[PDB]
């Protein structure tokens, strides 16, 4: 699903 | 462009105007009631350290609860923080206000970056990042530029104005915005080192110069805040104009590393030229030159990050912000102590950090060539 998750200090895009 | 992106950029700009507001007044603030330069550096250092401490928790919270709500709460806390600064009278209340403001900034920014990344497709994850960089630099430069100006009448309302601006940003953002783990292990982090040190250097130099300039020029030439205002505004405008209207022209005839090295040499020479100057008009002219020098490096570093990251632009955009905060925290804290031990020491450390950057550029380039 197009949605971003937050790791430490940066966002990363779901597959 | 959709207005939502405009307001998301305006939030960044407001945060970095808050981070830069204090500098114009800095001498008269605490050399009228009996403080020293150490705490003058410590104030802005506390702001940036609060930002650093708080960004992870704020990011995570925002991810687990929402972005618009976090952004609005952040803006509210920033406005409250900035209004608290304008009513304090001792050092502890000012320290608490700066820490609160750091908190608001560090839990604002993750929401704004998340929303921008969520609204920009894969074809706009570079142009919008460049716009973010540009807005951050413009806000940081123009913070003092406007904070000096209205300080001349009713001294204690450049934070009143900032508070009012902040609540306006709050209400505009809530009304208009229509928004109802092992990845590291793979990473070699053996190429990311030199862009990280370069952005650390650049942030250190810019923040330390901004911190030391007001104190030095008020001590030697007895600058009123109007003079510091006009110097910083002119500097920033000249640098931004030279950037926008000649960057593409210089890229055709150099490489990124050589461009950065020559810009750094230009910066280090203009700093000593500033040291030797002892006149009002002279030191007024040197500001334009020094900001022209400092405005070139940042886009080169952003392009370097973009070209090395490849697909995962978020990682580079996060490292850039994290180490920009690192520089913004470590610069003024050292600069205050250096201005305490001597008068010309902060410029000497600026020289040193710039030459450091030159040397790392040189070594990096040498070992890529070999």
């Amino acid at each position: 699903s197009v949605e971003n998750h937050w790791y430490y200090f940066y966002w990363y895009m779901s597959p | 462009m959709n207005k939502q992106i405009f307001v998301l950029y305006f939030n960044i700009f407001l945060i970095f105007l808050g981070i830069g507001l204090v500098i114009p007044v800095l001498p008269v603030y605490l050399k009228d009631l009996g403080l020293t330069g150490s705490d003058l550096g410590l104030l802005v250092a506390a702001f940036a350290l609060s930002q650093m401490i708080i960004s992870p928790f704020g990011g995570t919270l925002a991810d687990k609860l929402g972005k618009k709500l976090i952004i609005c709460i952040g803006l509210i806390l920033f406005s409250v923080s900035e209004f608290m600064f304008a009513v304090g009278h001792n050092f502890s209340v000012l320290m608490l206000s700066r820490v609160i403001g750091g908190m608001s900034a560090g839990m604002v920014m993750p929401g704004v970056t998340g929303l921008i990344a969520d609204i920009s497709p894969s074809h706009q994850k570079a142009k919008n990042f460049g716009y973010m960089s540009a807005i951050i630099n413009s806000g940081f430069i123009l913070g003092p530029g406007i904070g000096g100006f209205m300080a001349e009448v009713s001294h204690r309302m450049p934070f009143y104005f900032a508070g009012a601006l902040g609540i306006l940003a709050f209400i505009m953002s809530i009304v208009l915005i229509h928004d109802p783990p092992q990845l590291l292990t793979k990473i070699n982090w053996k190429v990311f080192i030199t862009p990280v040190i370069l952005t650390l250097v650049l942030s250190f130099g810019l923040s330390a110069f901004e911190t030391l300039y007001s104190l030095y020029t008020a001590d030697k030439v007895n600058y009123s805040p109007k003079d510091i205002s006009i110097a910083i505004t002119g500097g920033g405008i000249f640098g931004a104009l030279f950037q926008i209207y000649f960057f593409d022209k210089f890229m055709k005839y150099f490489s990124e590393l050589t461009f950065i090295a020559w810009s750094l040499l230009y910066s280090v020479v203009v700093l000593i030229l500033l040291v030797f100057a002892n006149d009002y008009w002279s030191i007024m002219l040197i500001s334009f030159v020094v900001f022209i020098g400092f405005d070139m490096i940042r886009p080169a570093i952003t392009n370097y990050f973009s070209n090395i990251a490849g697909e995962r632009q978020g990682f580079a955009g996060g490292l850039n912000s994290t180490f920009t905060s690192m520089g913004n925290f470590i610069g003024p804290l050292i600069a205050g102590a250096l201005f305490d031990v001597h008068i010309e020491a902060p410029i000497y450390m600026a020289i040193g950090v710039s030459l450091a950057g030159v040397v790392i550029v040189l070594i990096e380039k040498q070992h890529r060539a070999k």
